[PDB]
């Protein structure tokens, strides 16, 4: 088990931002530093709780014996993802950065995949010094920089005083080149053969004073206190008596609002999904789109939409995406032809009546209509085509194909070795799944140079009152306060 | 250009049009199973007449295509199924006389009535006769009834059987086949495949070797049956000799289910009777169907369609609209299936429900195939798979798993022997007779025998093969084994024989691959995804490919297997071996009960 | 930038928690079929990037190894790890880490 004590870090956790020597310089830099006098939760483990790795978790330890190893960083730290380990032993680094499931401490359960490994020297730097309570001061900085996981170190001995107010400089060390993501962090204490200070480093400017020997003897924050900000602006550790203009204050925008016209175009998208007298597959309908509304709810909620597969454009990131014209074609097939509808595939209907090209962008939608386009004793209104010379070209109509011929012999009508391609399509309300009349529409996306006026609801949001917000009135982007006016707008 | 493309186009057109017309005619047939009204039956006969006319017209169009210029195996199978013309190969007069004689056969078999010495009792065909047979053991009564029925039916049928053999070998010549037996065997014709082609005489060799390997075991079981009969009639059976024909067990010599009260080894202990358990639980036919679907899901078969539970009749809708409830359930086409039962809450109704559930599942499996191959690879696959479903339901292990049987039940050797004897004697009594008539039809239509060597050889062969002696000698003008409903309209018993052997093979392979332990019998095949996929990979094929490849996938061998007969009755046979020391072995052909 | 999000998790459409493929539940990735049958815009281009950090760190890779003996107290041009420049190089008494 472990405790949940809360303390103050004071001034601590200052590292070298770069690898350039500075002597007697007051160089000022902004990076992921530990804010001065920032409260750090200190756990005393005699366990191993979870900690979110947000913006550079910092660590420290003031133990009395070697009990703490195993730094892990990953999303949820388990569940088949890359979580890594920095478990150490007093021979070498014992880096165990791989993909695991459970380790509890090398010591692991499932090998899975793996990545960068490296051993050169004990990463914990297990030296006892002189006194028993050398505390093996475990100052390190772990942070993510464009995927370059950085690690620092400083083994400055302390005497009893945990989180001491004495200054220290964290020298850099090796860094992990793994381009992975990190969300949480836990310390996997080692297995047998005053230890925790998670000072999260929020980004903030820091003023650092270098010795004549290049060591960082002292530093001051730039946003902790007004005096610290004044010193930061003056680039000196001493300020004379007087008034100093440090920075500027603004009220940050509480909320962001987006406004747009009434979005009232009223495309008959519901009307093209309920026109009862549909057209068969041999003569598929076609519509032209312009100045419409891209209300995709009907595509999403109306009808069971048995078919929703598409390969060109995601049907999720589509409400805001906006074109001008869409080629939608409506026809009725059975269950299996709905599946056979695809780009670059075989299938009698798809090969002889309506072919989807390989470069087709769009989403094919089919739902179940078992009682609308069907009736008892027979539904012979629906037709289809079955024969042609070869593979049909995409987006092609072959109405009035006369009579199909074979055998290299002249034929006059429906007779021997010459039949009518329009074979009967019998529809009854008692077909089982695979032969039930299924209504499918194929609507295609084209990256059109024409003005795209069908863009969706435009995300109209209520606009507060008397509050500093980011407004987007009819595309007017800006930040300010909003209030009722007494203007005389024309 | 090439005839293959023309055959393909026709085949597509024929398949579409004939699937539409077959859906219409199957709707008519289902409404025939449901209603019996005159307007209904007029619609049904007009629909079937138009379907027959369409089929004949398409066959006439397809007669143009040749036979040599086809290379695809599926196209070859489609051509073989299509080229079957039947009665259309003859002339109009021959067709009209054939249909007239079929009508005469149907009328005489439907209206056949035999009069006892008292004319007040009119034995109306099989109903009544079967009840008297089952509930009475009167030698004089049953023998007189059978003798009169034979002396009438065979006397009327003798010249028409010669007419039939002549006409049927003429049809065989029209099909360019050696005989009508070979014409039937054309359903087992494999051509165009190396190391995979099997001709018609291969089946004759297979039945010969099966007879060779079943002769001793059949002799043993027949000896046990005749000993059981002797224990109830001591002066009516010759133990060293064969058993008379009128003592097979039933009215036609077909079934042996009647020999149940005097044949059970331990009649004192009751058999597996769960009927009381579902009477306690108040089970329903719909819930029994749901349990069958759950079992089929355990064997990984696809779920039944919603239309199956929506449209299909399940329970009787009153008594004014009477329904026939013979066990049969065929698809309507385009993925529609329905079922008809006279269901109650018993064991046999559940057994036939599982049988037709296997039927419907097999029918659904091949639904992606075209119309000409929309059938089993033989004429008994659906019946065989229904039987294996029923046997899977019959095992008490399935009852224990389902919970209908109380868990505190102990399996006993005598109970196992009783169940195996019942489920054996119900089917195996038909096995000697089915080939006893099938081989005789084969040889008669062969043309290798004269006219006046039929009845004597009939009786002598059945005695010397199974132990079936004629009690009342008859001359060559009789047709005693031709008084069955199945032979009324020239239906082969090849389907029954292949059903009996194939269902065995299926269940033996399934139990072998189901990691079972102990005796193969009394073992269910459920909750086994591997074996379910093993079923499905051949169920989805159907008529498209010959049975041999599916057989090698299911079991591992290419020819017919003889092991199931031996290894399906192993406890019965092991128990009988020790008792055989006190029972005489063998039969004498020359001994007949009326030679005094 | 420079991020790997390898994961096969169902991306639902709308608000339903559907898992699998088909109705309003989508796989995160789709087909990348490559054939010689498409056009130049879909030909399988095999590209590789090269990323460097030109920052003040001890260089690990240096290209063609050319080294001239270092001289001191003289006006010379230095190219220490790409640090092009000119000046007089004298040894120093600093405390370089």
């Amino acid at each position: 088990t472990t405790t949940q004590s809360y303390t103050n870090s004071f001034t601590r956790g200052v590292y070298y931002p770069d690898k350039v020597f500075r002597s007697s310089v007051l160089h000022l830099t902004q990076d992921l530093f530990l804010p001065f006098f920032s409260n750090v939760t200190w756990f005393h483990a005699i366990d191993n709780p979870v900690l979110p790795f947000n913006d550079g978790v910092y660590f420290a330890s003031t133990e009395k014996s070697n009990i703490i190893r195993g730094w892990i960083f990953g999303t949820t730290l388990d569940s088949k993802t890359q979580s890594l380990l920095i478990v150490n032993n007093a021979t070498n680094v014992f880096i165990k950065v791989c993909e695991f499931q459970f380790c509890n401490d090398g010591v692991y359960s499932s090998a899975n995949n793996c990545t960068f490994e490296y051993v050169s020297q004990p990463f914990l730097m297990d030296l006892e010094g002189k006194q028993g309570n050398f505390k093996n001061l475990r100052e390190f900085v772990f942070k993510n920089i464009d995927g370059y996981f950085k690690i620092y170190s400083k083994h400055t001995p302390i005497i009893g005083r945990d989180f001491p107010q004495g200054f220290s400089a964290l020298e850099p060390l090796v860094d992990l080149p793994i381009g992975i993501n990190i969300t949480r962090f836990q310390t996997l204490l080692a297995l047998n053969r005053a230890d925790y200070y998670v000072g999260y480093l929020q980004p903030r400017t820091f003023l650092l004073k270098y010795n004549e020997n290049g060591t960082i003897t002292d530093a001051v924050d730039c946003a902790l206190d007004p005096l610290s900000e004044t010193k930061c602006t003056l680039k000196s550790f001493t300020v004379e008596k007087g008034i100093y203009q440090t920075s500027n204050f603004r009220v940050q925008p509480t909320e962001s609002i987006v406004r747009f016209p009434n979005v009232t175009n009223l495309c008959p998208f519901h009307e093209v999904f309920n026109a009862t007298r549909f057209a068969s597959v041999y003569a598929w309908n076609r519509t032209r789109i312009s100045n419409c509304v891209a209300d995709y709810s009907v595509l999403y909620n109306f009808a069971p939409f048995f078919a929703f597969k598409c390969y060109g454009v995601s049907p999720t990131k589509l409400n805001d995406l906006c074109f001008t014209n869409v080629y939608a074609d409506s026809f009725v097939i059975k269950g299996n032809e709905v599946s056979q509808i695809a780009p670059g595939q075989t299938g009698n209907i798809a090969d002889y009546n309506y072919k989807l090209p390989d470069d087709f962008t769009g989403c094919v939608i089919a739902w179940n209509s078992n009682k609308l386009d069907s009736k008892h004793s027979g539904n012979y209104d629906y037709w289809y085509r079955l024969f042609r010379k070869s593979k049909l070209k995409p987006f092609e109509r072959d109405i009035s194909t006369e009579i199909y011929q074979a055998g290299n012999k002249p034929c006059k009508g429906k007779g021997p070795n010459c039949y009518f391609p329009l074979q009967s399509y019998g529809f009854r309300p008692t077909y089982g799944v695979g032969h039930q009349p299924y209504r499918v529409v194929v609507l295609s996306f084209e990256l059109l140079h024409a003005p795209a006026t069908v863009c969706g609801p435009k995300k109209s949001t209520n606009l507060v009152k008397n509050k500093c917000v980011n407004f987007n009135f009819n595309g007017l982007t800006g930040t300010g306060v909003l209030t009722k006016s007494n203007k005389k707008f024309l | 250009s090439t005839t293959e493309e023309q055959a393909k186009t026709f085949l597509e057109k024929f398949n579409h049009e004939a699937e539409d017309l077959s859906y219409q005619s199957s709707l008519a047939s289902w409404n025939y199973n449901t209603n019996i009204t005159d307007e209904n039956v007029q619609k049904m006969n007009e629909a079937r007449a138009k379907w027959s006319a369409f089929y004949e017209e398409q066959s006439r169009m397809a007669k143009t295509y040749s036979l040599e210029e086809i290379q695809n195996l599926t196209l070859k199978r489609q051509l073989k199924a299509l080229q079957h013309s039947g009665t259309s190969a003859l002339s109009a007069e021959k067709s009209k006389r054939l249909n007239t004689i079929l009508n005469k056969m149907s009328t005489i078999y439907s209206t056949g009535k035999v009069l006892d010495p008292n004319t007040q009792e009119c034995l109306a065909l099989e109903p009544g006769l079967d009840d008297i047979m089952e509930n009475s053991r009167d030698y004089n009564r049953r023998l007189w009834a059978w003798e009169g029925w034979r002396a009438e039916v065979g006397k009327q049928l003798r010249p028409l059987y010669e007419e039939y053999v002549v006409l049927e070998n003429e049809m065989a010549r029209a099909n360019n086949y050696e005989d009508y037996g070979d014409y039937w065997r054309g359903d087992y014709e494999v051509t165009g495949a190396g190391d995979y082609d099997y001709s018609r005489d291969q089946l004759m060799k297979d039945v010969e070797r099966t007879f060779a390997e079943i002769k001793p075991l059949y002799e043993q079981l027949h000896a046990y049956v005749r000993a059981k009969l002797m224990h109830t009639y001591p002066s009516y059976i010759s133990p060293t000799g064969c058993l008379p024909a009128h003592l097979l067990g039933d009215m036609w010599g077909r079934f042996w289910t009647n020999l149940y009260s005097l044949t059970v080894p331990f009649e004192h202990k009751p058999s597996i009777d769960v009927t009381e358990k579902m009477e306690n639980q108040s089970w329903d036919a719909e819930r029994i169907f749901k349990e069958a679907e759950k079992f089929f899901v355990s064997i990984s078969l696809p779920y039944m369609t919603q239309g199956f539970w929506d449209n299909s009749m399940l329970t009787e809708p009153g008594d004014g609209r009477k329904v026939v409830c013979h066990p049969t359930a065929w698809d309507l086409g385009k993925g529609d299936f329905r079922i008809k039962m006279c269901t109650k809450v018993t064991m046999d109704d559940f057994l036939t429900a599982h049988h037709e559930m296997g039927h419907i599942q097999y029918d659904m499996a091949y639904a992606a195939q075209p119309y000409l191959l929309r059938n089993g690879a033989n004429e008994g696959f659906h019946e065989a798979v229904g039987e294996i479903m029923s046997l899977s339901a019959a095992t008490p292990h399935y009852l224990k798993a389902l919970g209908l049987l109380a868990p505190d039940f102990h399996e006993d050797n005598e109970t196992e022997i009783n169940f195996l004897l019942k489920q054996a004697l119900t089917i195996v009594g038909t096995l000697p007779f089915t080939y006893m008539l099938e081989k005789w039809r084969w040889m008669v239509f062969k043309g290798e025998i004269p006219k006046q060597q039929w009845m004597e050889k009939w009786w002598e062969m059945k005695r010397e093969i199974v132990g079936v002696v004629e009690p009342l000698p008859h001359d060559e003008t009789y047709c005693d084994p031709a008084c069955l409903f199945h032979v009324a309209e020239d239906y082969s018993f090849i389907r029954y024989y292949t059903r009996t052997i194939y269902q065995f093979q299926f269940h033996e392979a399934l139990c072998k691959t189901a990691k079972h332990e102990g005796a193969l019998f009394k073992c269910d095949i459920s909750n086994s995804t591997e074996a379910g996929q093993r079923l499905l990979q051949m169920l989805r094929l159907g008529k498209s490919e010959p049975w041999t490849l599916a057989l090698e996938n299911i079991v591992g061998i290419k020819t017919m297997d003889v092991k199931p007969l031996l290894n399906y009755f192993e406890p019965l046979f092991t128990w009988l071996k020790e008792q055989n020391r006190n029972s005489f072995v063998g039969w004498s052909t020359e001994w007949t009960p009326y030679s005094d």
